[PDB]
Parts: C-alpha cells; structure tokens; sequence
RNA sequence: AAUAUG
RNA sequence: GCUUGAGUCUCGUAGAGGGGGGUAGAAUUCCAGGUGUAGCGGUGAAAUGCGUAGAGAUCUGGAGGAAUACCGGUGGCGAAGGCGGCCCCCUGGACGAAGACUGACGCUCAGGUGCGAAAGCGUGGGGAGCAAACAGGAUUAGAUACCCUGGUAGUCCACGCCGUAAACGAUGUCGACUUGGAGGUUGUGCCCUUGAGGCGUGGCUUCCGGAGCUAACGCGUUAAGUCGACCGCCUGGGGAGUA
C-alpha cells in the first residue's frame, strides 16, 4: 500500500514502493475492453519458455 | 446423520445477553436430536476489516450432528436476528477441540 | 489440514495488500493450493483475515 | 445415488438367496426405484438437461435388460413386469 | 467391441513381425489353433502353445529370416461383414502359387495348394504371404 | 500521425 | 453352458458437473449533502461537450443494477454447447480400491426424438456500465467510416420461441494391436517408511519424437501407424447451398 520508512528516510526515496509492482497492476484492468480478448493469449507465452 | 460445522458472529455490545443466547440456541438444536462435539464462544476479537464500520464482534463456532430441519431453523434464526451479523454452516468436520 | 481457522499459518501466503501468493512460490502441490485458496476465501468472509484493507 | 439402506433392502427382497445383486430382477427394481425417486427431482426444476441425461441413462438400460430377460424366459419377464408395475 | 478376433490375431502377427517380436500372445479358440497348425505345417511359424481353461492364452512363436521378417504380409480375404465362397472349378492363390491362402472347406481348414488336389471349394479366410 | 490511382 | 466383454452391488476419491434458493465482499456510475474554485474533459493534432445557475476536485452517507480481481495453471470438470465470490438443499457422471454377483445382456444405427453459444423475435418486468441504430464535432478530394463526444433498441431476469456458428483438434463412432522420452494432472498398493521420500501399478492429459505413413506440410501407442465392425458424406469451377 504505502511507504512507512524508518527515522532517517532522506528526501522521500521510496525503498519499499520502488521494489513493489507499482503501475503494472494499475495498467492491468485499465487497457480498453477485455471480454473476447484473452482467448488467443493462452499457451503462446508459455510455449516460448523452453531451453 | 449429517455433521455440520456452524459458525456465526454476534454483536460486541450485546455480550451480557450472549450466554443467554448460547443457551437458547444450543437448547433448540440439541432438544430435537443434536449433539455438541464443539461449542465455542470466542469473546471479543478485532476484525481484519471493519464490516460496515462495526468492530470487535464475537465469533461462535459449533460442530453438531443435526437433521436438516434444525439447521434450517437456525439459519432462518440468523436471517431473523438483528443482533447477529455474518453466518456460515459447513461440512462434516468429525469432531474438534480448540485451535482458535 | 486445510481449515480456514488455520489463520496463524495463512498469513505466510498473503502480501501487504492481502493478495494471495501463487502455487509456483509457496512449496505447495496443486490439490492443497485449491483447498488453501478455498480456505482463504472462507477466512476472508468472516473477517478473521482480510479480503484486502484499503 | 440411491440409499444404502434401499440397496441392502432390495437385494434381499427381489433377489433369491444372499448376495443376488447381479441378477436382473433386483436390477430392474433398483433402476425403477431410482427412476421413481428421480421423478420428484424432475417434477420441480425442468432445466437440468444433463441431470435428465443421467435419468435417461437408467431408462434405456433397464429397458434393454428387460429385453434380455424376455428372450431368455417370458414367464419370469411377465411375472416381473406385473409385480413392479411397468410396460405398456 | 472385439468384432473379429481372427483378423485381430493376424493383425497381431503382422504388427509382431513389424515390431520384430518372436512371441505373440492372444486368446485361444479352436479354428485359431487349427490356423496356427496350418501356419506350422506350411512352415512360416515355429510353434504354438496354449495355457488356460477360464481364459485361454495361445502363445504363437513367429519365425524370422536371416536379415528379415519371415512374413512378407498377411491379410483377411473374406471379411467378417461379408462372407465369400469359391468353388472347386476356380480357387484363388498367393504370389503365383508361391505363398498360400487359408481355406475352410467341408473337410476342414487347409491351404489352397492342398485344397486344389483335395478337390472341394469353400470359404477363403486369409492370405499368408 | 495522416499517404488515393496507374 | 462358461467368463476376459458388458452391466451391477459394497467402501472411497477428486472436482468453475447441473438446477434451485439465500447471501457477501470489491469496483464503477448516478442521487442527496458537506469543504473547495476556473478550468475540466477529450486527441496522433483538436474541436463538439461539461463548468461561476459553483463543475471537475475532495469528503461522508445513501440508492441501483451488473460482474466475480487475486488465486487460476502450456490446471480441472462437462456429451457438445459450456461452466470461475460464498454457503446450503436437491441432484448427474467418470475414476480408483479390494471383494462379490449376473452370464453376451454387446457394438454401431437411416427413419424418428432430445439437447444445443452469439444474434433475433413474443409477453411482462428491470436497465449501473457499455453499445447497433442515430446525432453532432474532427479527419478527408469525399467520410453517411476509422478517430472523438453523446446516446436508443439490445446487453439483465422470468416464462416462451428461433435450432443456426471457422457449434473446429477444421480429425465420424466403437474396439484390438504397434519402439519411446521429458512432463502435467489424479487415485492406490508395496519399503529400509527417519525426507515437500524411495520402489511400483491404473485412468486422463501436454510438449518433443522412432519405425511407419503421408503429395508435402506434418501426424506419430490420445495416429493422419497396423487392422476389424457400422454409419455419414464426396465426383471440375462458377451459376448455387440460390430457383
């Protein structure tokens, strides 16, 4: 959720939230339409991941 | 017969009426047929998230064999009772003690 | 085994937001993960552990 | 599925001696009592088409078994269909 | 269902020869053994042997050539679903007479080579090449 | 961005 | 007559199997009210629009209908269509385990019958988003399109009707046989069990591949291999799945 850094936190350098997922999860529903969409998505990514 | 794992959550504020409620509930079930293998009345417990901004409400678990009638009349007592919030009844369990 | 009243344990499988840790990560096997996720929704329902805070 | 108390009752009842499950007379009665019990389930609802497949699965099979007992002996067949009460 | 076990047995032969296994097992029956006797008579198989009562298992040892299968091919000529008869005045043959057919005559299961001298027609079963 | 016909 | 096929009983397993009913979080918008003030919104680039009649913004509550993030997987289940919140009731089937019984009761099936996404239609409800139609503003040589702002039928529900899809693995169904690896998924026996272990055995399923086959591409123990049983369908293209 939020930063909650220790006592010498400097000029607000977000150590926790930079590690966090950030705008990825924000984008994830965002992208226009979804209902027909992920039918062609399946397996083609996973098929790439071989030696 | 079917073993039921019942749990309900009752108002924090009404806790002096709580033992009166536990007696009248378990009486109405066990009078018919029902038989207690777990009955627990947890006391106050701060919520993980606050249900409609309510707080600290009591949890009350049971594991009872029962006929299909008295769990219906209990569930409709839960839909009736305006001092009780969330309620569940679940599968067999087959008799338990603590782990709370 | 897979009781939702295992709330001491189920904390290990949630991040700060209360989102679930997936089956790749946790050292589980596919059956126990389904029962785990089912138990987490039950724990989430009673406010023993949270759906998410926010 | 039908009741365990019903299955253990019907094997002694329509069967011969002990353990007579495989013989047709118990089978016809077991499928029929299943069909009669399912008759209430399809009395309400009427949208459950796949459950109706599980009904219809018993119906033809019991019917085919009845044709077997017919080709073997008509007397046991005619006596059986009368006691349970079926077949136009 | 296993509609013809006889064409199955010959198919288990042709599969067995292709996979190059000497012993091929199958459920026994009377004509199957009599066909296996015609195979051993003609000399394209080594020997059959049988075990059972409730469930018979015929075990047929198939030959091999020095660098080859013993069996070139083997086919069901009169199919289960269509029964075909050939009379004494014209009986079929395999590979210009070098191979044999299997024929069920009134006097039993013979080859074509013996059956033409024997002088009666009947049901052809299969072409053993 | 955006760009038609032989 | 018999039992290996098939059917069936006893004990279990797994599971978005199906219907029916109740119930939840979470999210958007509207509605009502509080604080706050000239922009807001929208675009590759802008304008139409919204806003000093106090918006957008922020905060508190309420109302209403929808859909189930996350986990969810090159996972599961279901005849096929298809099915992802929670709980119950009714209720389908496959598979294993040992053991038992019946004794060919089987396989396929034209005609016939049932089910069968999306769109659409009948009657009465409901309608938050979105979105044909349709409107307007842009773009353009033209733009009745793409693009942008609104926005009705419809999308939702009950009960009926329509019976059609690239309803596709573009593989008819059933059964036997024929070298495999590395997996996934799921039951169960054997063992020194010291282990999120070891030695096995069944069903389903993914990727890669041997012989072989194939016109090639590729398929390949789940065959498009090697065979049997039965049913469907094909005979140049266009004219036409039309008269």
């Amino acid at each position: 959720i939020k930063v909650r850094e220790n006592e010498p936190f400097d000029v607000a350098l977000r150590r926790f939230k930079r590690s966090c997922e950030k705008a990825g999860v924000l984008a994830e529903v965002r992208r226009r339409e979804f209902y027909e969409k992920p039918t062609t998505e399946r397996k083609r990514a996973k098929a790439s991941a071989v030696k | 017969m079917r073993h039921y794992e019942i749990v309900f959550m009752v108002h924090p504020d009404q806790s002096e009426q709580v033992p009166g409620m536990i007696e009248r509930y378990t009486a109405a079930i066990t009078g018919a047929e029902g038989k207690i293998h777990r009955l627990e009345d947890w006391g106050r417990r701060q919520l993980a998230y606050p249900i409609n901004k309510l707080h600290k409400a009591h949890y009350v678990l049971m594991n009872v064999e029962a006929p299909q009638e008295v769990i219906d009349e209990l569930e409709t007592t839960f839909r009736f009772n305006d001092a009780v919030i969330r309620s569940m009844v679940m599968r067999t369990k087959h008799a338990v003690t603590e782990a709370s | 085994e897979i009781d939702y009243k295992d709330i001491a344990t189920l904390k290990n499988y949630i991040t700060e937001s209360g989102k679930i840790v997936p089956s790749r990560i946790t050292g589980t096997r596919a059956k126990y993960q389904r029962q785990l996720a089912r138990a987490i929704k039950r724990a989430r329902y009673l406010s023993l552990l949270p759906y998410t805070d926010r | 599925s039908l009741s365990t108390e019903a299955t253990a009752k019907i094997v002694s009842e329509f069967g011969r001696d002990a353990n007579d499950t495989g013989s047709t007379e118990v089978q016809v009665a077991l499928l029929t009592a299943q069909i009669n019990h399912l008759q209430g389930h399809f009395a309400e609802h009427k949208k459950d088409h796949h459950s109706r497949r599980g009904l219809l699965r018993m119906v033809s099979q019991r019917r085919k078994l009845l044709d077997y007992l017919k080709r073997k002996d008509v007397a046991r067949y005619t006596q059986l269909i009368e006691r349970l009460g079926l077949r136009r | 269902s296993m509609q013809d076990p006889i064409a199955d047995m010959l198919t288990r032969i042709r599969n067995g020869q292709a996979a190059n296994k000497a012993a091929v097992t199958m459920p026994s029956s009377k004509l199957k053994v009599a066909i296996a006797n015609v195979l051993k008579e003609e000399g394209f198989i080594e020997d059959f042997k049988v075990e059972g009562d409730t469930k018979p298992e015929l075990e047929l040892t198939l030959k091999y050539f020095q660098g080859k299968a013993v069996v070139e091919s083997i086919q069901r000529v009169s199919r289960p679903g269509l029964r075909i008869y050939k009379r004494k005045d014209e009986l079929p043959k395999v590979m210009a007479g070098l191979g044999i057919a299997v024929v069920s005559t009134s006097k039993g299961v013979m080859t074509d080579r013996a059956a033409r001298q024997a002088g009666l027609g009947g049901e052809i079963i299969c072409y053993v090449a």
